[PDB]
């Protein structure tokens, strides 16, 4: 017959690779398909929708709702901070189990920028502002309010219209940045703060509580699949 | 008439009445991030004319017998002028650099220097299973010094400095594929090599990662009759070229 | 009978299908089609970023 | 390519091509007509072996490990790195910067291990390698849930075949490896120094599929690590000390060159 | 299916195949390219620096800087030697480790023209000339001035302009020659005499220094890939 | 979609590319574009031998 | 890209190169031509048979 | 510069905006206005000394 050479790589099995095989039952017709609403086409998809962020998670607050919730309240002055985490999604307690950080544990890779909302659920008597910062890495985290001034922040003022946005911006050596803890793909630091107390009335509440999502923008990529560390198992079930 | 050179940055002026010409790079001259290239998306922050002058830095006897010396680029000029107090509130930033040796000493003197700026020059450590301390390899605009001979092995941070390996492993002779002059007693008094940003990202912070070092070594010992002046230093100048700076922050 | 469609880069790559059946081709890599829109922004009221989401 | 040589006749001139000034950083551009009489010759020389993507696109060994059917080491561990083998490693130390593709090929070999096992009798072995990008689960034995390989590139291989081969695109999140880094990756200038996360690219595990025998086998599996589509920016001076570690550029002072009798002496010694 | 038959060569790892084999990550996008200042794509680009030739390297030189250094000094008469050392580059001890001689450690052929280049650095006072020779072989080395300037040779003057460059021309009965030594594909002897005496004023220093340099011209050429014996290794690092 | 190009000699030779990534393509050997000059003369005034460098 | 050439007889084939190389290439079989003059009559003067060779 | 002509040397010719005193170092005075005065034929060299006030004149 024609001569012919076999290369390296002949009688392997690749698990990534494309080839055209046989079918084990030939002609058979597969029945027609219907729209069923809400077709998937791309996990970019659904790394764009928001999903409420477990800021709170220490010691018992990870097995009830108050993981959720993030305590604020009417306090003497102001500039004390209400929360504080890493930017680092995909490794960090807080957003290693979102919606997000869970498109994020089967990449290695990530890019573009990210926004938090929040969402003020107090009384409508309750009032206040906050300054909602964000500081590239190189310096450690603010511990005052006028270390994190200098950084990226949207001051948020509660009224109508009961959210607000902060987009992370994507400020980076690199295009992409690890998804497992590296220090020089390091993300840098999300802090808040009182601009303004928590101002209330007399027969409402002085303890209120916001909440936080976390989405990708239309910017953001994802890159390298690999198997997740978050499911094992001992035997076959 | 081509011995004669005029450089103009900022405030700064500098000029030589003996002059090799200029080395430019690699062909390439500064300029500032393109759109295509760029990654991070904010606005960057130029400064320029209060940035991008000439700073000088502390001058250093040579000698009958000395060795050479180095300076790490960005951290030699971290505590001078604006300079320095923009790559401390910043995150990130990427420049260029104009690098002006000087050394004049009379016709009845004689001696050689190479003068080249090397990218990323990783320095080995005198003891094997360390790394050298940054206290070891940066200055801050004081000039460190080589060695002659080689440095002992105890439990050490020590840098491995010795002229011949350069402190880097490889033979000194064959540093001539950096952008370089000599300065030759006989010949010239200056020598200015202007260098682009090298790096294999777009843009990098400025306080871990020196992507530049000047060297000034002898390679023909400097010598005198008596009689003749037995001082005789060098200064380096270095002026920063497109300086951006990206990320601000607090300081730190 | 041959398609020749491009690579992922940073040329063109030839195929011919072997089979009767169109289960035995291979795996379809290049679909790049999206639309984000469902899952983000169901809402009846076309919402506009600039103005108020509620009057 | 090479150039063809011009003839020159006599010459009495105020053109001085031979006198230079070489402080200037300049090589000069003379050829052998401005000193001499010279023919003309026809050079159909080429230089097409000296092609940087001639240079690094051969297969190296980079590394080989050893594992077992039995006992204790069931498996075999490695970070891809080109820096375990000195002849590779200096090649691309030409450069400092450099960005390519791989091509991995595995030579997997076996060799039966005295025993007082009577009546052994192997059955074919079947081997798996296994590649895990950085982050995610790493085996810790063998017969983990890791080898389940749902997501993680792995390869089969039976004794007796070709070396599987397999392409690995560009995996760095840099614009180019780089193969020296003069800084730390801490603000705080502390750890380790030259270490950098510019030129990750996983580990790689491999392990027997079965024991074929009764008996004790071990197996022996080298990495051969081929750059190709080669681009490479700003050379170096050649390494002139040999290598310490792999993760430092630590040396011991070297001389320049050999010595001979004298600066006359036509030998070497 | 289609009727075809192996040939010798199947089955084989060869190190020098170009084959095409299936990427273990499919649809893997790369970073972007950037201009690096710099690119090499030849390194013949890089063969045409020069380089500092370490002409002295007898006993304790090799230690130090005194390798580069050759010493010229005033003397009585003219016509002494200055140096000597054979044409052979990635053989001779001189020429091995300079820039120009590692990049012919990797291959066994070489072809074209060297242009060594040398630098005058005593004091402006000093002045002399120089007969910088290079003789064909079949003679053995010239011993006197007068032998060495039946080859081709240049006389320096030194003034301003400090440098001066003997472009050795190829002259072989072979195209190319070996990088290893052999005796049927020798270079010849390149020697350099005082055509002159060095000539200074009272409070100058007598004893200078001249520096040598290598670079191949641009007709030059290499040919066959090997191994280097210039590194080595006893374990894995 | 083959490509016919020329053979390295003192012919002609085809290649189909059979994958979809193009990383999976054989070696770039051909490729003989080269500039020395960025290394050599990497000077800012313009070097002309035959005519002192330093005047 | 394919050759096609006769083939010896008392048809045709064809053929394509795979390589980059033209020392890869399969050996030249079918060059037939042929000057034993050289070997044969070498000498300067023109020898016509049905002539003395010496006058 | 009025020396023999085998004397050689080089200057640095500073001027300071006022607002921080008199630079008491070289490093402070490089931080201003300056030219770097190499001597060697062509034995002058011109400091030209800016308008840098905040009225358009000066007592
Ligand atoms: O290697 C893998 O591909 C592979 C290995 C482990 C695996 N999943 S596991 O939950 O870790 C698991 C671990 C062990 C066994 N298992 C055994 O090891 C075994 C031995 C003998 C009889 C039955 C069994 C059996 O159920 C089954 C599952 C999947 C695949
Ligand atoms: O043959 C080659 O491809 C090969 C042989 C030697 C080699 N490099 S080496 O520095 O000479 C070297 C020499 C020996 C070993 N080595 C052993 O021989 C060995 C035996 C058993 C356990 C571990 C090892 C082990 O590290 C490792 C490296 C690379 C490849
Ligand atoms: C269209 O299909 C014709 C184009 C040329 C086809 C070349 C076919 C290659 C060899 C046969 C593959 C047959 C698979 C059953
Ligand atoms: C262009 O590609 C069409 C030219 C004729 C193609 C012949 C193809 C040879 C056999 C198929 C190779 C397919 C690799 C997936
Ligand atoms: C000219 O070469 C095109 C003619 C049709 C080519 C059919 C090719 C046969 C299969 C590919 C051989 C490729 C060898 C690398």
């Amino acid at each position: 017959g024609l001569p012919t050479m076999n290369t390296p790589g002949s009688c392997q099995f690749l698990t990534s690779d494309d080839f055209q095989s046989p079918s084990a039952m030939p002609q058979y017709d597969v029945t027609p398909e219907m729209r069923i609403p809400g077709e998937v086409k791309n996990l970019m998809e659904i790394a764009e929708v928001d999903s409420v962020v477990p800021v709170q998670n220490v010691g018992e607050k990870v097995n009830s709702m108050e993981a959720y919730q993030i305590p604020v309240r009417s306090n003497e002055g102001s500039g004390t901070q209400v929360f504080g985490f890493p930017l680092q999604p995909g490794y960090s307690s807080v957003f290693s189990r979102t919606l997000l950080g869970e498109i994020l544990n089967y990449y290695t890779h990530w890019s573009g920028s990210i926004k938090l909302t929040f969402m003020f659920c107090g009384s409508a008597m309750a009032t206040g502002k906050f300054l909602l910062a964000y500081s590239p890495p190189g310096a450690g985290a603010p511990t005052k309010r006028v270390d994190a001034m200098l950084g990226t922040h949207v001051i948020w003022d509660v009224g109508l219209q009961s959210s607000c946005v902060l987009c992370i911006p994507w400020i980076s050596q690199t295009h992409y940045r690890f998804v497992a803890s590296d220090e020089y793909t390091a993300g840098g630091f999300i802090t808040c703060w009182y601009q303004t107390n928590i101002v209330v009335p007399a027969d409402a509440q002085s303890s209120c509580y916001i909440m936080c999502f976390v989405s990708a923008c239309n910017d953001f990529s994802v890159r390298l699949l690999k198997d997740t560390p978050f499911i094992s198992q001992q035997n076959f079930f | 008439s081509d011995r004669a050179r005029s450089i103009t940055l900022g405030n700064s002026t500098i000029t030589t009445q003996e002059c090799a010409n200029v080395v430019v790079g690699y062909g390439v001259w500064p300029d500032y991030l393109k759109d295509s290239e760029a990654t991070a998306e904010d606005q960057p922050t130029q400064p320029d004319v209060a940035t991008c002058r000439f700073y000088t830095l502390d001058s250093v006897q040579w000698q009958k017998t000395s060795p050479g010396w180095w300076w790490k680029l960005p951290d030699a000029l971290s505590n001078l002028g604006l300079f320095g107090q923009n790559m401390q509130y910043h995150y990130l930033g990427r420049t260029g650099y104009t690098v002006h040796v000087q050394c004049n000493a009379s016709k009845f003197h004689q001696g050689c220097l190479l003068v080249v700026c090397v990218p990323e020059a990783e320095m080995g450590c005198a003891t094997l299973d360390n790394t050298p301390s940054s206290a070891e390899l940066l200055g801050g605009d004081t000039a460190k010094e080589f060695a002659d001979k080689p440095v002992a092995s105890g439990s050490n941070k020590l840098v491995q400095r010795v002229v011949y390996n350069a402190g880097m492993g490889v033979g000194v002779g064959n540093l001539t594929i950096f952008p370089h002059q000599w300065i030759n007693l006989r010949t010239n008094n200056s020598a200015t090599i202007v260098m682009p940003y090298t790096n294999s990202v777009p843009m990098d912070n400025m306080f871990r990662h020196n992507n530049v070092t000047l060297m000034v070594i002898p390679f023909v010992p400097l010598d005198y009759c008596p009689g003749s002046t037995t001082y005789v230093p060098i200064t380096v100048t270095i002026a920063p070229m497109c300086a951006e700076y990206n990320g601000l922050r607090l300081a730190g | 009978g041959a398609q020749v469609s491009t690579q992922k880069t940073g040329i063109h790559y030839t195929n011919i299908n072997y089979y009767k059946d169109a289960a035995s081709n291979s795996a379809n890599r290049q679909d790049f089609t999206q639309d984000p829109g469902k899952f983000t922004e169901p809402v009846k009221d076309i919402m506009i970023k600039s103005l108020p989401a509620l009057n | 390519r090479v150039a063809d040589t011009v003839g020159t006749g006599p010459t009495n001139s105020e053109a001085i091509p031979a006198l230079t000034a070489a402080e200037t950083g300049h090589t000069s551009q003379v050829v052998p007509g401005d000193t001499m009489q010279t023919r003309h010759v026809k050079n159909y020389h080429s230089r097409s072996e000296s092609t940087i993507e001639n240079f690094l696109c051969r297969s190296a060994c980079v590394y080989f490990t050893e594992y077992k059917n039995s006992g204790a080491k069931r498996y075999a561990e490695w970070v891809l790195t080109p820096r375990q083998a000195a002849q590779l490693r200096r090649k691309l130390e030409f450069f400092t910067y450099v960005r390519f593709d791989l091509e991995l090929t595995f030579v997997i070999t076996s060799t039966q291990q005295p025993s007082t096992t009577q009546n052994q009798d192997a059955q074919i072995l079947t081997h798996q390698i296994m590649y895990v990008p950085p982050g995610g689960p790493v085996p810790d034995k063998v017969d983990s849930y890791v080898w389940q390989t749902s997501t993680n590139p792995s390869v089969f291989w039976t004794e007796g075949n070709a070396p599987p081969r397999m392409s690995i695109p560009f995996l760095s999140i840099g614009n180019a490896y780089s193969n020296f880094y003069d800084g730390w990756s801490e603000f705080s200038r502390n750890g380790v120094y030259g270490i950098n996360t510019l030129n990750n690219m996983g580990t790689l595990y491999a392990r027997h599929v079965n024991a074929g025998s009764t008996g004790p086998i071990k197996s022996t599996i080298r990495i051969y690590f081929k750059p190709k589509h080669v681009k490479a920016w700003i050379p170096r001076p050649p390494r002139l000390c040999q290598y310490e570690k792999a993760k430092n550029v630590n040396f011991q002072p070297s001389g320049v060159t050999t010595t001979r009798q004298s600066i006359t002496t036509m030998t070497n010694t």
